[PDB]
């Protein structure tokens, strides 16, 4: 019933944050407070498209 | 000319006896006993609501941690 879509490996590229799990709860509270414009933008889209492939920008 | 002599009784008598039952009452009151039990939960009680107000509050800050990271 059709192909699907998806995004090349090139796409998925991305300057990864290799920070352990304890290193991102030490600065959750602050990371929260401070990079909260692109992180609800991109919730949005996410929770408004339902597909992970409409949001990856 | 030795007297005789025998096993017998001291001159007077013998120290008396104890034979009745001797059972002490050694105890408290039943108020006392009721009443220290209840202020003993009642100090529990209070203890307890505020260590679990405490646990609540870090649970909320535990969870704002992951709902920061989760995008």
């Amino acid at each position: 019933p059709g192909i699907v879509e998806l995004p090349t490996l090139e796409d998925l590229k991305v300057q990864e944050v290799k920070v352990s799990s304890s290193v991102l709860k030490a600065a959750a509270h602050h990371y929260g407070a401070q990079c909260d414009k692109p992180n609800k933008e991109f919730m949005l889209c996410r929770w408004e498209e339902k597909d992970p492939r409409r949001c990856l920008e | 000319a030795s007297k005789v002599k025998q096993d017998m009784p001291p001159p007077g008598g013998y120290g008396p006896i104890d034979y009745k039952r001797n059972l002490p009452r050694r105890g408290l009151s039943g108020y006392s006993m009721f009443a220290v039990g209840i202020g003993t939960l009642l100090f529990g009680y209070w203890s307890m609501m505020k260590w679990n107000r405490e646990r609540r509050r870090l649970q909320i800050e535990d969870f704002e941690a992951r709902i920061a990271l989760m995008p």
